RNA sequence: GCGAUGAUCACCCGGGUGGGUACAAAUGGCAGUCUGACAAGU
RNA sequence: GAGUCCCAUAACCUUUGUACCCCAGAGUGAGAAA
């Protein structure tokens, strides 16, 4: 089925990393570029998007009396872009500049707007090659934990202990070898379960989601005739939830 | 208001290319603009004797900034013609520069010349 | 004898009442000095009674310059107007103490009844202003005197040195950045294009190697099982039929191991595929401001050697100015890395180098360069080229 | 020496924003306040730390006496992390920008210059570094930039001028807090060439207290400078006695 | 009918070996994927 | 029980492929041609 095909996954989530490599690169140089016109636009606001759908509202300081930037900014953010236009130290700068800095924006909430397309598609397509692996360790780290073994079967093969410290082969082989600990979380640290655990909880329930995620995995990768509903992986992540939350409840400090 | 300034006077030039044909005798002169540049990053100028009628006068006019970031004094001499003679060459110079090299036999009329510049200045 | 005391700042013009008259022979012993110091003390010898700030910053940097020149600006005529009470030009005068004696003259041709101080005792009331600043305008909405200060002071440096963005040319090195940039995404997003189509139908990747045309062609190609005539003639239209790919294409279509990828892929391929698009628009845009943008600001330069070629040199500088300060050997070398510039060959590399120089610095210390002399210059580099 | 790849370890220095770069070689350095670009073409050092790419811009002896001075042992510089600064003379960023890293986004500098063509790069370099206030206005007369200028916790002299001690005396009324910081570079061919170095020092240090400058300190800044000195004083208005 | 606005200044048998800068790829190498029955409460 | 936190989403080495390079470098500084 074109619908099962996993290099989509491997392809998308490579894709996915250097699509937020770029767009961080075109970003920092409209601040720059753009900061010669404005230099206190960075510091008020960070993000990238929000930055450049300034530029294109409003194209010069002038306009900054006029032009409202309710729908981009808050109530405080916004007045204070508005003072900083008026005190500005930048330059002035032609419409010929103001056109392609204007340009250069436009690729910013295009690529911002793809990348966001890009990221529904990877969750439609991990919903459909593996919806139990995703219903318990999620869409992103379901993916990457797929991409770095190459593909859903081999992945499917390998123990439970593996999958906990999938991506941390640096520090295990480094500690194998020099006989110290070693590491605990791998690649599934960013899983949402695990953040909600704290203290030494987190290293436990890595252990049990990585034990659940092989169970769910092996049944999306060798199960002939799946249905694409996730039942395995809900019924799994109840299971890692009621050991989260007995294990969250307990209280070292004697009461 | 001129790009070229100051211009010493005639006196002044006078007594510059005095120096500077003595200087080319004793192996204490560069010659060129290319030349003035280097002395400059080294730092080891006396001071910067420049043409003001070089056509276009633009392209020795790097000379003073470098020279004023680097406190070396700097003076522009009417003729590139006169300025090349004295330096002892058969072309027209439109730069030159006086190295430092405080065992000359020159050293008096160089500072000399020197404090004359920096009150032009 | 000093009644009332004028302070310029940055905000607007504040005028104060001395309350009392501090010791004058005494002016030097410790005691009077530390007074100045403390606030507790300070506030005893004058009090705030007027402020009028400054429309905005046009304003603010027109009385800027006006107290440069020791001038009376019509905002300072009002506000004095409105406070100092009127008093004989001969029998008795109020006394105003000023700053600036520069600009005590000016005050007495408007007002000829207030009589200009700025001895030392002046100052030392002017220097406890300064001092304590914000903290004896008693709330009055003086924004802030340290943001101000510095808006203001880019404002009146700038407009001593007439800085112009003609002169500008940060422009020039962000967009080269920008040019090799978009160049390399261009390619490395064009080639994932091929891939993911490639598992589609990769026979295509074979036939017109071309990077742009695949995505036209992929745009208009969705899927190799559409095969009409028309679409031939469509997809022949799609650059010309003297390679033959036009056919070969329904062929190929009709025959292929390609498996068939999900609608939701294309669509991905497709909008993919017109990402790059667009960035190679954007590109030829961009390189042709670049074009513009040269003439405009390095029009010697760019002529002898090339706008594209001049803009990386530029670069690599990291300024025209940097560029125009270093000697020729310098430059030779600062294009030896990307053969820029280029026996007998390196000798006019060495050549054009040193004419590259000169040709800079006529762009950077000119205010309004003109093409005149690259172009003899680049003539005189033809006259040497077919010499050797 | 200091060559491209060498790696080198960057410990603090006595003064407060001054570190030092260990190794093969010892070099004074400042955090960049500016990452990724040189001002003048200096070397650059980078650290990796939790990780954001810090970077450090070394300071040349020979080409800021400022960094001389260091160099040399000043006792106490008032010039640190969080003060304001005036810097008088400020021909171009080869020792502005120096200073603009150590007192660091807190502080700020005052640059003040005269000749129109070096002020130009001032005003391209201050773009970079916000605390850099600069002020294309003649030392001389303070009174014009009065507006531009507030109360400073330290005052810097690198004017190469022959009555540079009434230069500092204005600037240093107007502008510096009692009890404040003085810094004086002082080359002894500019302001009188007919007599020797040491009866000019002599003479500029009498002037400095005439003027209620009270001098703690001088150095010389052999071998990076030939004739030149450092004298670091404090602006005791109540009284230097 | 010149010039300081800048003169001058690796190997082997037409062919093959040696060295250098930049980028891309490798299902090429380093390189080998942790443990295994108790824990918490009254 | 157990180092995510030294980017295995990586660094380095090797092979292959593509495009350029074999003069000095803070280059030198009055010769060249006859």
């Amino acid at each position: 089925s074109a619908d099962k095909v996993d290099v989509m996954i491997i392809q998308a989530i490579a894709l996915l990393d250097d699509l937020d490599k770029e767009l961080n690169t075109y970003a920092m140089r409209c601040k720059e570029w753009y900061g010669w016109h404005f230099p206190e636009l960075a510091k008020i606001v960070t993000d990238s998007v929000a930055y450049a759908r300034i530029i294109l509202t409003m194209g010069i300081r002038s306009k900054a009396s006029e032009t409202d930037l309710s729908e981009i900014l808050p109530e405080e953010i916004e007045e204070r872009v508005k003072t900083a236009a008026e005190v500005s130290m930048g330059t002035e700068i032609t419409q010929t500049d103001l056109d392609n800095i204007n340009a250069l924006a436009e690729q910013i909430v295009e690529f911002a707007a793809y990348r966001e397309q890009l990221s529904n598609y990877l969750s439609a397509r991990m919903k459909a090659i593996a919806p139990n692996l995703t219903q318990l360790v999620g869409e992103l780290v379901g993916a990457r934990l797929i991409a770095h073994s190459g593909s859903l079967i081999s992945l499917a093969k390998s123990p439970a202990s593996t999958i906990q410290i999938l991506g941390a082969e640096k520090a295990l082989f480094r500690a194998l070898k020099t006989k110290h600990d070693t590491p605990k979380y791998g690649l599934l640290y960013h899983a949402s379960l695990v953040g909600q655990a704290t203290g030494k909880n987190k290293g436990k329930i890595a252990r049990v989601l990585a034990a659940k995620a092989a169970v769910s995995l092996r049944y999306d990768a060798l199960a002939e005739d799946r249905d694409d509903s996730g039942d395995i992986g809900l019924e799994s992540r109840a299971k890692v939830e009621n050991r989260l939350s007995q294990l969250e409840g307990r209280d070292l400090r004697t009461t | 208001n001129p790009k070229a300034f100051p211009l010493a006077d005639a006196a002044l030039t006078q007594q510059i290319l005095d120096v500077v044909q003595q200087a080319a005798n004793l192996r204490q002169l560069k010659k060129g603009a290319n030349e003035a540049t280097k002395t400059l990053n080294r730092g080891i100028s006396e001071f910067i004797i420049m043409a003001a009628d070089c056509e276009p006068i633009e392209i020795l006019l790097h000379l003073p900034l470098l020279c004023e970031d680097k406190n070396v004094p700097y003076v522009f001499v009417p003729s590139r013609v006169a300025l090349g003679r004295a330096c002892g060459v058969s072309r027209p110079v439109i730069a030159a520069s006086i190295t430092t090299n405080d065992a000359s036999a020159i050293k008096t009329q160089i500072y000399a010349v020197k404090d004359k510049i920096e009150t032009l200045l | 004898p000093i009644e009332y005391l004028l302070f310029e700042e940055p905000t607007g013009y504040a005028v104060f009442k001395v309350k009392l008259q501090q010791d004058d022979i005494g002016s030097r012993l410790k005691e009077v000095q530390e007074q100045i110091n403390d606030f507790g003390a300070f506030t005893k010898l004058i009090e705030l009674v007027s402020f009028a700030p400054f429309k905005g910053a046009a304003e603010a940097l027109e009385n800027a310059n006006d107290i440069s020149e020791g001038l009376v600006s019509e905002s300072l005529k009002a506000i004095l107007d409105l406070n100092l009470p009127k008093a004989s030009s001969k029998k008795k005068n109020i006394t105003l103490a000023i700053s600036d004696k520069n600009l005590g003259p000016s005050i007495k041709e408007e007002f000829p009844y207030v009589d200009c101080i700025s001895n030392e005792l002046a100052q030392d009331l002017i220097r406890g202003v300064r001092l304590h600043g914000e903290k004896l305008f008693k709330g009055l909405q003086s924004g802030d005197l340290e943001r101000a200060q510095l808006g203001l002071g880019h404002a009146y440096s700038r407009a001593k040195v007439k800085f112009s963005v003609q002169k500008n040319d940060n422009h020039i090195i962000q967009a080269i950045a920008l040019l090799d940039q978009l160049d390399k995404d261009i390619n490395t997003f064009a080639m994932r294009v091929k891939e993911w189509y490639g598992w589609h139908f990769p026979e295509l990747a074979k036939l017109v190697p071309d990077n742009y045309t695949f995505a036209k062609l992929v745009l208009f190609i969705k899927d190799k099982a559409s095969l009409n005539d028309d679409s031939l003639h469509d997809l022949a239209a799609l650059l010309n039929e003297d390679s033959g790919i036009a056919q070969r294409v329904i062929d190929n279509a009709r025959i292929s191991m390609g498996q068939d990828i999900s609608e939701t892929d294309m669509e991905n391929v497709c909008v993919f595929a017109q990402r790059v698009a667009s960035l190679a628009d954007y590109r030829r845009q961009l390189y042709d401001y670049l074009c513009e943008k040269m003439h405009t600001v390095a029009p010697n330069l760019s002529e002898l050697i090339g706008e594209v070629i001049g803009a990386r040199l530029i670069s690599h500088a990291g300024s025209l100015t940097n560029l125009s300060k270093q000697a020729a050997s310098t430059v030779q070398i600062l294009g030896a890395e990307k053969a820029l510039f280029r026996k007998n060959k390196g000798r006019i590399s060495r050549y054009l180098a040193n004419k590259c120089s000169m040709a800079s610095r006529i762009d950077n210390y000119s205010e309004e360069p003109s093409n005149v002399f690259g172009s003899v210059l680049k003539k005189q580099v033809e006259q040497r080229l077919e010499f050797y | 020496g200091a060559r491209g790849g060498a790696k080198v370890v960057i410990e603090p220095h006595r003064h407060a924003g001054v570190y030092i770069a260990r190794g093969k070689e010892d070099l004074l350095v400042t955090k960049n306040m500016a990452p990724g670009e040189s001002v003048y073409g200096e070397k650059r050092i980078s650290v990796e730390e939790p990780p954001t790419k810090v970077e450090y811009r070394v300071w040349n002896p020979f080409r800021s006496k400022l960094a001389a001075g260091i160099m040399g042992g000043l006792d106490e510089l008032f010039i640190a992390p969080g003060k304001k600064v005036l810097y008088l003379g400020a021909a171009s960023g080869t020792s502005v920008s120096h200073v603009s890293d150590v007192v660091g986004p807190e502080g700020v500098v005052y640059a003040v210059e005269f000749s129109h063509r070096p002020g130009r790069e001032l005003i391209s370099m201050a773009k970079k570094r916000p605390n850099i206030i600069p002020i294309i206005e003649d030392a001389r007369h303070p009174q014009k930039y009065r507006m531009l200028i507030g109360m400073v916790d330290c005052v810097f002299a690198d004017v190469a001028q022959p009555d540079q001690a009434r230069i500092i005396a204005l600037n240093s009324h107007m502008f510096l807090k009692d009890q404040g910081g003085v810094v004086i570079s002082i080359k002894a061919n500019c302001i009188d060439s007919t007599v020797d170095a040491e009866t000019v020092f002599a003479r500029e240090v009498q002037k400095l207290r005439e003027e209620r400058i009270k001098p703690l300190e001088q150095l010389t800044l052999e071998p990076y400078e030939r004739d030149h000195c450092i004298v670091v004083g404090r602006y005791m208005r109540s009284g230097l006695k």
